[PDB]
DNA sequence: GTCAAGTACTTACGCCTGGTCATTACTAGTACTGCC
DNA sequence: GGCAGTACTAGTAAAGAAAGTACTTGAC
RNA sequence: AGACCAGGC
């Protein structure tokens, strides 16, 4: 069952998950190029309940992405603003920090507890 | 203050030369023509399988290239070829977006690819 | 292509004592037109044309990470002044010469190597033929697909484009 | 298709019925009983869904004909359903059938006599008595004694008028049918329907039917009938109702009211007689499909059943079901109690199963696709496999340039020459070339692939050998041994050779332009098509990796259409405008340039070289077989040729002698000051044939009106003007590779006073950003950036939508300035090389390639980058970008950038100049769905509109859309120099040898139409000083009385007029009336052809254009939206221009403008302070306004009608929401003894209202008004301040109805306008001392159409589809408009291109093929309509000729025996 | 992939230039400039073939499937 | 009769090329084997 | 030697973010 | 033949 949400996409799940998309999760790696080969590992995705849609300022390009999303690598035509890749140096947090010394030194900086 | 302003743009986005003298969607085509060249997917096609593979036969380094590239190891993967290209109004063939290549430089394996 | 975005298919390998020839002796292997560069403006393959060639000649690579130049520090000076210490043009332009009729051209022809990339469309993917052949088992019409010997569709806005000349023997 | 096998019937008409369960049992196979489909080994079980009686399956003969796979048509065979079901099609027409019908007498709940009234008006509208139903109703507790004589009097009025129609020549015993009676038939059947439905008694025996109700599908439930009206059951001396009694119903009440339903379920009179039957709604028998049309899903080993297949044995597995339910009620109280509880249960599933066969929606169960839904949409069956279908003979690869290829014909691949075969039949002058076609086999140039026999018989040549092949060929031309096929001829599929001709198609095909005609020219080489670059412009077709398509044809009726009708030299003229599309397009114009320079000169070796590298006679572009030059310019010291006189001689040879050379003066796109000083360049100059002046451009060959190319076309012919393309296409080509044109590094760099130019103008835009801003937030003078007052307004800015687009259009108007002084300056004064050999500069001039925006940014500056409208988009916190600080008042942080793409820009400019790069991919990409269904509407509704031989344009049901093309009839691609008057006069001698006067007058009337001509120009001139309503006009125009095609001197009156005043201007061997018998012989030949699809050409002229916009009033696209598709009364933006008299001035028009534009009651409140006390709620409403000198100035609201709308507006509002709200929860100042007055105006309020306990106004100064408000201790808490909001928002103080604001804008090109922002003509009729109001025009297309008329609205829809495509400058002709409004207002309504805008149509396959097909199917079976098949798209459906252009007539033969 | 046969525009034998360039450049400790001129490459068409080399063919080499490893 | 709003059905650019995956539970049966 | 337990087998049954009109039902 | 994915203009 892990083979076929591999080899299809398709979300088979009884207690649907908090995705809106229920297809189209997996994506062959090509190895056409290694210029295509590298750029499937750091694309992102909006969904493809956005694809589907009629309007235009999902697919903008907002100032917020300076240094997170790259500007200019994104597809033309159906899939532009809406696929689209990280700027090389951005990197994505993979596990929980350290935590537990953080309201420890906090309540000795001001904050009266809750 | 950030390290170097080419840490916002993403792997494809470094790899395309002066890439602040050209207009904004020619830069977007060639991250997206980028990965579809005939370059080398790989070294290992003895040992593999894949339906369908392109290879270009012999590839070059750039001599135009960003300090990126070296630093990603895309000599390991070459996707092209350096040609002495001329801008002239010669030949009547070459107008809207078409191009000539010399019969003779091909008759000795330039670009060639299986 | 290049690395500009600069695409388009091949036209005729242009023989080599039909092409245009400089006074070093070389012949261009690419020719782009001059054309396919006001209406883009790809201003960056201008500078890969003279960063490739002084390069080429001195044998150094030259990194080209975007903001290594100012607005005080063009490229067009730094690349211009390198092609002046091989002896070649500052502006990156050669002498060249026609090769059907021999003549010296009018300009000093801008010349330099760029890197270009070989895409993946080639024609042989493309090109299918059909006069006739396999039919769908419903309608009798021609199979979609090039793989499977099929037809190509002459859909709803091909079909009034011919009403539209008054051509109706076209039509049926 | 063989042409030899010719085929005797023709399909005129079909007509639309249902099948009655007695014919699909004479008509079926075999009736196939049970649900299983194949048994082991494969073998279809007899009595199964695959049968060998209805049709072979799968290498087994069929039982019915004992045929093969390859010739058994199929059979179709039934099934049996033991109880009648519905059909679910007609459940919704059963329902209202099945309602409003009495369960005790079986009429309808109408009264008898008014049912009656229907059916007889129903009746004169199957006949052409649209005007006489209306008449019927003149023909007019209440005893029978006249109600029976009313019924007499009715239907002997409709006797008498149909036998008067039918012998006064209007009407056909078959019955006058047309769109606007079908009109009037959708009207009366709607008012019957819902006529029966509200009713509450049958009015013919007084008591009550208990009513249904519908669960949804599948089901039908009767309602109780309450205890109050049973009592009128009983003085007249829930339940889930079977389907069987639902038609025992029915078959009741349609034989008491047989005589009405006649007439509601035809359309045409019933000439069959037949009676309309209750089963006719049910279904007691499907029919199940042939074998052929349900085959299963065959992949490998993957062997699926198809998908009607599984639905079919559901229906079947219920029916045995059913079949073993009542084997027990045989066998018969615990046994009944239970059987028929689950009996009823399989009436509802066999429901459910015939519910999902024909339609998977209606089905109650990822479902598998019903019968109606293999046919509705994309992807259905009319648009995938009728409207659009995969065809033989036809090949798709991609294009590269080819020059030397003369501009009508295609380059075909080797590999396309072998495949893509002709046949050519067998005759006495083809065994020549014809023997050895099938010589050379299938594999050799030029071959032949198959031979067809006599017999039908066919002959591949790809297995054989050169000796049988040489046998075959002696073989070839035999007499036939055989009587039955003795006149008939073998027919060779040669191979397509260099006379056969080829369309071409590239997608999307936008416009007719882009699918021409070309000829072939083999090339040896290479796989891919190969087109010359004078056809890029029509098909949009670029070389970067265009494959575009190629259909061959396969008889000579469609090569002579390709050839001549369809074909690419016909083409010149787009019929959009009437400019160019066809012509060279960059290296050659920037060659042009150069050639035809002053520097430009040629020794003898050179120009004879060139003009025999453009001629060469022996392939026929000369016309002399003798290259003629011309003496050289200089003689002395050596002989030198200018290149003006190359394409003086190349003109020469090209065009035909004996014929004066082209007169021309024109300009061009480079203005004298490039060349230098008093240069004469600018302006061009062919006298006599000889370029004497200026540069030859893209304005004088190319797509552009007016040059040299389009006046060969017009003096010359289409046929000349394509080879000057081919020869001047050869000529720029060989001066090219002689002498070259490059562009450079060199190209692109400014002076070193240049650059100080350009740094200097740009120091100035380094507080631009912040004035800006200070005019913007009204901050005083000269304030500093980081003001905390500036930067507090500024923040308050950013949070609202609207003043931060104000803020982004004052600061984009002040750096579009300083861009404009850059340019203005730093080019062309500043540039490094100059023009002509600044190339960059030079090809943008010229129109090669490129514009002047372009060099602008590559040599100066960048400029604003723009979003949609504004700026680029800031964050919350107020940075527009993490590099800039929050709320900077910076040009540069903004968007504007300042560097170019020469040095560079900076990364804060390069990331705002990818907001801008994107943004136009997205509007390229997703929004020409939008552009592409606009089209879509307009072609399906104007496909049919054509030209008739009446110069009549008219829809193909034969209903009239105009009554002329464009009120002239005159053709867009041939009115291009019809007024251009000093050009054919100067060309008077070369255009008579096109014209021809003296050869055409005896086919002609000159005598007559001229007289007419001069009674009405000689009338007109006499009156018009007075408007047109005053005009007693006594003489229609000459256009209408005459037929133009046919009598000399039928002219516009415009041209008439245009004529006489250049013939008056300048008086000049051709003498005057030489001139003007030469340009009415040039008019009546600019006709328009009958034949012509015009409503095609007219809806491909604005969606072809709507993508040139892609690829405080609405624009673009979505106003093309509201007119033309939606066609809204509800319209978005409604606005009205008030003309001013030229009396009142600007300061009595804005003091107007008050009084128009609506004040709130919101709009003069500063606060409002509620108290509310509890322990009776008291609520204390103290709204605060401003003061009486600050409303009473900018509003003009006084004091007292202030008081009024608090005491009679507010209060009446106020009140009535709060009672509302209650329902819904059950689930400083002086005393009060100033005056009397108030005590008394107090009192009134407590009184009138409902719970106003005291109220009091500022009488003195009308700043604050008080109101005590209370209620009980019952209600809970209302929150009295959202209440008193949403209360003053809709209190009105001074409103004219419908009208929310009134504008005076700057007075646009000299008349004073004053724009209204909403539509009210009845109140602005009132306003004749301000207004004029016989030019009060609007933008309303539907409030001008109630108020003003149908042409009024005709008038103004042309006008709103004008200045959407003015926005832009793209000029579309009036012609298209003009049909467009036509076709819009036809019904003397405004109607849309949608599926509500076409309902009034006679075509049915028209309806059914655009969208929701299975509803206009129900609609057309349930008239019974039968149509004509007029309609291009009911034509291809069913396979017949196109009414349209070449269809439009037949061809007799004239044989000489008797 | 391996060095190329007879450069692409002019047609100069280049083939035989890539193991003395690499000779050239770690024995004799040269720069690419001085490398290029020494083995008698002067036209920048011929320099940009010795220059711009991948020599990828050693790295297609480590995948023997004929022997042992 | 009546305006009223909620509800239901309806469309949403054209053509072209590749590639993949594709019914699952279960239930009764015949056979395999461990056993005494 | 033959009985019954399992492990299989092949067998046949269930599978949440667009804008327009037309319509009934709905208070009054 | 479908669904999804990746593309071309
Ligand atoms: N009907 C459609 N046509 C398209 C679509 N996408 C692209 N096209 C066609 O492809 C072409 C795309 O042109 P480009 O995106 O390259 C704009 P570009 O600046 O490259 O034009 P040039 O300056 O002439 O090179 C254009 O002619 C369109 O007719 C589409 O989704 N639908
Ligand atoms: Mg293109
Ligand atoms: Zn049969
Ligand atoms: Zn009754
Ligand atoms: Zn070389």
């Amino acid at each position: 069952k892990m083979q076929y949400f591999l080899s299809t996409g398709n979300l088979v799940s009884q207690s649907g998950l908090d995705l809106q998309q229920v297809s189209g999760y997996t994506v062959v790696a090509e190895k056409i190029n290694f210029y295509r080969f590298i750029s499937h590992f750091r694309m992102v995705h909006r969904g493809s309940f956005f694809a589907q849609l009629k309007t235009t300022t999902v697919r903008k390009l907002l100032p917020e992405s300076w240094g997170f999303l790259c500007p200019v690598h994104t597809p033309d035509g159906s899939p532009c603003g809406l696929l689209n890749h990280f700027a090389h140096k951005c990197r994505i947090s993979t596990q929980q920090s350290d935590v537990s010394r953080i309201p420890s030194i906090l309540y000795s900086l001001g904050v009266a507890p809750a | 203050v950030e390290f170097t302003p080419t840490n916002i743009l993403s792997i494809l986005a470094n790899l395309t030369p002066f890439s602040d003298f050209n207009q904004s969607p020619r830069n977007m085509y060639q991250c997206q023509m980028g990965k579809q060249t005939m370059g080398t997917p790989g070294v290992a096609l003895c040992h593999r399988s894949d339906n369908k593979l392109y290879r270009l036969q012999t590839g070059q380094t750039p001599i135009v290239k960003a300090n990126l590239y070296d630093d990603y190891g895309m000599d390991n993967f070459p996707n092209g070829f350096n040609a002495v290209v001329a801008v002239i109004s010669y030949t009547g063939y070459d107008m809207d977006d078409a191009m000539i290549i010399n019969k003779s430089a091909d008759e000795r394996g330039f670009g060639y690819g299986t | 292509s290049s690395r500009h975005g600069q695409k388009g298919v091949c036209s005729r390998k242009w023989p080599t004592i039909d092409m245009p020839f400089s006074e070093t002796g070389i012949q261009p292997d690419i020719i782009i037109n001059p054309h396919a560069f006001p209406s883009r403006m790809t201003i960056g393959m201008f500078v890969e044309s003279l960063a490739g060639k002084a390069g080429a000649l001195h044998g150094i690579a030259q990194d080209s990470t975007p903001w290594i130049f100012n607005e005080d520090d063009t490229p067009a000076d730094y690349f211009g002044e390198q092609l002046a210490k091989a002896g070649y043009n500052y502006h990156g332009n050669e002498p060249m010469y026609s090769g059907a009729t021999g003549e010296e051209l009018r300009a000093d022809i801008y010349v330099g190597v760029v890197y270009y990339q070989r895409l993946r469309h080639m024609v042989n993917d493309k090109f299918q033929v059909r006069s006739t052949g396999p039919v769908n088992s419903l309608t009798m019409q021609p199979v979609k697909g090039r793989k499977r010997h099929g037809g190509i569709r002459v859909g709803e806005m091909e079909r009034d484009a011919l009403i539209g000349h008054g051509t109706s023997f076209l039509l049926q | 298709m063989d042409i030899s096998k010719p085929v005797g019937s023709e399909i005129t008409s079909v007509d639309f019925g249902i099948l009655t369960a007695k014919e699909i049992r004479n008509l079926s196979a075999k009736q196939i009983t049970n649900p299983t489909v194949l048994d082991n080994l494969g073998h279809p079980v007899s009595g199964g869904l695959y049968d060998l009686a209805l049709g072979a399956f799968l290498r087994n003969l069929c039982s019915t004909c004992g045929l093969d796979e390859k010739f058994c048509p199929g059979h179709q065979g039934h099934i049996e359903l033991p109880v009648p079901c519905y059909n679910p099609l007609f459940f919704n027409q059963l329902y209202i059938y099945l309602r409003a019908s009495c369960l005790f007498c079986h009429h309808f709940r109408l009264k008898s006599v008014e049912v009656h009234r229907y059916a007889c008006k129903l009746r004169l509208l199957q006949y052409g008595l649209i005007d006489e139903s209306y008449k019927l109703d003149e023909i007019t507790d209440i005893s029978s004694t006249l109600l029976n004589e009313l019924k007499s009097k009715r239907s002997e009025y409709v006797d008498m008028a149909i036998a008067k129609a039918l012998s006064d020549g209007r009407t056909t015993e078959r019955g006058s049918f047309t769109a606007t009676v079908n009109d009037e038939r959708k009207k009366l059947v709607h008012e019957f329907h819902k006529k029966l439905l509200s009713r509450g008694k049958c009015d013919n025996c007084g008591m009550f039917s208990p009513k249904f109700r519908k669960d949804g599908f599948t089901k039908i439930f009767e309602t109780a009938l309450n205890e109050k009206q049973i009592t009128n059951n009983r003085v007249k001396g829930s339940t889930y109702i079977l389907s069987t009694e639902v038609k025992n119903i029915l078959d009741t009440v349609f034989r008491k009211e047989q005589c009405v339903l006649q007439y509601v379920f035809h359309s045409r009179p019933n000439l069959s007689r037949k009676l309309v039957k209750a089963d006719s709604f049910f279904m007691d028998v499907l029919v199940v499909p042939p074998t052929r049309f349900r085959l299963p899903s065959k992949l490998g080993e993957e062997v699926h059943e198809n998908s009607q297949n599984q639905l079919l044995s559901k229906v079947l597995t219920t029916s045995l079901l059913i079949r073993d339910l009542n084997d027990d009620l045989s066998k018969l109280l615990e046994d009944r109690r239970v059987i028929f509880s689950r009996l009823m249960n399989a009436f509802v599933t066999i429901q459910n199963d015939v519910n999902a066969f024909i339609d998977s929606t209606k089905a109650q169960g990822v479902p598998i696709p019903g019968v109606k839904q293999a046919l509705e949409k994309k992807e259905g069956l009319f648009r995938k496999h009728m409207m659009g279908k995969r065809v033989n003979y036809a090949a798709r690869s991609v294009i590269s340039p080819d020059p030397n290829i003369e501009t009508n014909e295609i380059g075909v691949p080797p590999v396309f020459a072998v495949k893509l075969t002709y046949p050519e039949p067998v005759t006495a002058y083809n065994i020549a070339e014809l023997r050895q076609a099938v010589i050379n086999g299938p594999d050799k140039w030029p071959g032949a692939t198959q031979i067809q026999n006599e017999d039908g018989s066919l002959v591949s040549l790809i297995g054989m050998s050169v000796e049988q092949r040489k046998a075959l060929a002696n073989q070839l031309l035999t007499p036939s041994s055989n009587v039955s096929t003795h006149t008939l001829n073998k027919k060779v599929y040669r191979h397509i050779k260099n006379r056969d001709v080829v369309l071409m198609n590239r997608q999307p095909t936008l416009h007719k332009a882009s699918m021409m005609g070309h000829k072939v020219r083999v090339l040896p080489n290479e796989k891919t098509l190969r087109l010359h670059y004078a056809n890029t412009g029509a098909y949009n077709a670029d070389f970067d990796g265009d494959e575009m398509n190629m259909h061959f044809p396969q008889n000579e009726n469609a090569r002579a259409e390709a050839l001549n009708l369809a074909n690419t030299d016909s083409q010149y003229l787009t019929p959009t405008s009437g400019s160019p599309v066809r012509g060279l397009i960059q290296d050659h114009i920037s060659a042009g340039v150069w050639l035809t320079s002053k520097d430009s000169f040629f020794t003898r070796e050179q120009y004879q070289q060139y003009i025999y590298g453009c001629i060469r006679p022996e392939d026929g572009h000369t016309t002399r077989s003798k290259i003629v030059t011309l003496p050289p310019t200089i003689f002395k010291p050596y002989p030198l040729w200018t290149g003006k006189q190359i394409i003086t001689t190349v003109l020469l040879n090209v065009t035909p002698p004996d014929m004066p050379g082209i007169n021309l003066i024109s300009k061009n796109k480079i203005k004298n000051e490039y060349w230098g000083k008093g240069s004469l360049e600018n302006e061009v100059l062919f006298k006599d044939g000889a370029l004497l002046c200026g540069i030859l451009d893209k304005s004088q060959y190319g797509a552009s009106k007016y040059g040299i190319v389009h006046s060969l076309h017009e003096v010359y012919g289409p046929e000349v003007a394509a080879k000057v393309l081919s020869v001047l296409g050869r000529l720029f080509t060989n001066y090219i590779t002689a002498t070259a044109f490059t562009c450079g590094m060199d190209d692109l760099r400014l002076t070193a006073e240049g650059n100080k130019w350009r740094t200097d103008i740009l120091k100035t835009s380094v507080d631009t950003g912040r004035e800006a801003a200070a005019e913007v937030t009204n901050l005083d003078k000269d304030t500093p950036a980081d003001d905390p007052e500036l930067l507090k307004r500024l923040q308050e800015i950013l949070r609202d939508n609207n003043k931060s687009g104000i803020l982004d259009a004052v600061t984009s108007s002040k750096v579009n300035a300083i861009t404009s002084q850059v340019v203005s300056k730093c080019v062309p004064d500043g540039t490094m090389k100059k023009f002509p050999c600044n190339s960059m500069q030079a090809m943008a001039l010229s129109g090669a390639k490129g514009s002047n925006v372009n060099v602008s940014q590559i040599m100066c500056l960048l400029g604003q980058q723009a979003l949609e409208g504004r700026r680029v988009p800031v964050m919350v916190s107020g940075k527009t970008l993490p590099s800039f600080k929050p709320y900077e008042t910076d040009a540069m942080a903004g968007g504007y950038v300042k560097g170019r793409f020469y040095s560079g820009i900076k990364p804060q400019e390069y990331y705002f100049h990818c907001m801008a790069g994107r943004e136009g991919l997205i509007d390229t990409a997703v929004k020409t769905s939008r552009s592409g269904y606009l089209q879509r509407c307009l072609t399906k509704q104007l496909e049919g509109v054509h030209v008739s031989y009446d110069n009549s344009i008219r829809d193909a049901d034969g209903t009239l859309v105009q009554f002329m093309y464009g009120g002239d009839a005159i053709d867009i691609t041939k009115e291009s120099h019809m007024t251009q008057f000093e050009f054919c006069l100067d060309n008077y001698y070369a255009l008579l040898k096109k014209y021809n006067p003296s050869a055409l007058i005896e086919h002609l009337d000159v005598e007559s139409a001229l007289k007419y001509s001069k009674k009405t120009l000689k009338y007109r001139k006499k009156h018009s000083k007075e408007p047109h309503y005053k005009q007693s006009v006594k003489y229609d125009p000459v256009l209408a009385k005459y037929n133009p095609a046919k009598y000399l001197g039928s002219v516009s009156e415009n041209f008439q007029d245009k004529l006489e005043s250049f013939l008056d201007k300048n008086s000049k061997g051709v003498n005057e009336k030489k001139f003007r018998a030469l340009m009415q012989l040039k008019y009546m030949r600019s006709l328009i052809n009958p034949g012509e699809a015009v409503g095609i050409i007219a809806s491909q002229s604005v969606g072809e254009p709507s993508t040139q916009m892609t690829l405080n009033v609405t624009l673009g696209i979505p106003r093309l939206r509201e007119i033309v598709m939606t066609a809204s009364a509800a319209i978005k933006t409604p606005q009205m221009t008030l003309p001013i008299w030229n009396d009142v001035s600007d300061e009595q028009a804005d003091t107007f403008c008050k009084s128009i534009s609506k004040v709130l009651l919101s709009e003069v409140i500063d606060k409002v302070i509620v108290t509310e006390t509890t322990g009776a709620r008291s609520y204390v409403i103290h709204m605060r306004f401003f003061d009486n000198n600050e409303y009473s100035e900018e509003y003009d609201v006084s004091k007292e009608e202030l008081q009024n709308v608090i005491s009679n507006q507010f209060i009446h509002l106020l009140e009535a929401a709060i009672v509302k709200e209650i329902k819904k929860q059950k689930r400083v100042e002086a005393n009060n003894n100033m005056n009397k007055v108030q005590r008394d105006r107090q009192s009134a309020i407590i009184s009138h209202h409902r719970f106003i306990t005291k109220y009091n106004f500022d009488d003195e100064s009308g700043k604050w008004c008080e109101f005590k408000l209370e209620l009980a201790a019952d209600t809970e808490k209302l929150l009295m301040v959202n209440i008193v909001e949403e209360i003053c928002r809709k209190s009105i103080i001074r409103q004219i109805p419908h009208i929310d604001r009134c504008v005076h804008p700057e007075p646009e090109n000299g008349k004073r306008v004053l724009v209204t922002e909403g539509v009210n003509f009845q109140a602005m009729w009132d306003q004749e001392a301000f207004i004029d109001v016989d030019g009060i025009t609007s933008n309303d297309v539907a409030a001008v159409l109630k108020t003003y008329g149908v042409e009024a609205a005709r008038n103004t829809i042309v006008n709103e589809i004008n200045n959407v495509f003015s926005r832009y400058a793209i000029s579309v002709s009036f012609r298209h408009l003009d049909l467009i409004a036509d076709m819009m207002t036809r019904q003397g309504t405004y109607l849309a291109f949608n599926r509500q805008g076409m309902e009034t149509s006679t075509s049915s396959f028209m309806k059914m093929s655009y969208e929701t097909t299975c509803q206009f199917l129900t609609k057309a079976v349930l008239d019974n309509e039968r149509e004509q098949l007029d309609s291009p798209s009911a034509r291809i459906v069913v396979g017949k000729l196109n009414n349209v252009g070449t269809g439009s007539f037949d061809v007799l033969a004239k044989v000489p025996n008797a | 992939m391996i060095v190329p046969v007879r450069c692409f525009s002019c047609g100069k034998v280049v083939g035989d230039k890539w193991e003395s360039y690499l000779n050239l450049l770690q024995e004799d400790e040269l720069d690419e400039g001085t490398a290029l001129s020494r083995l008698g490459l002067k036209r920048y068409c011929c320099r940009r073939m010795i220059l711009t080399h991948v020599d990828l063919i050693e790295k297609f080499l480590r995948y023997n499937p004929l022997e042992k490893r």
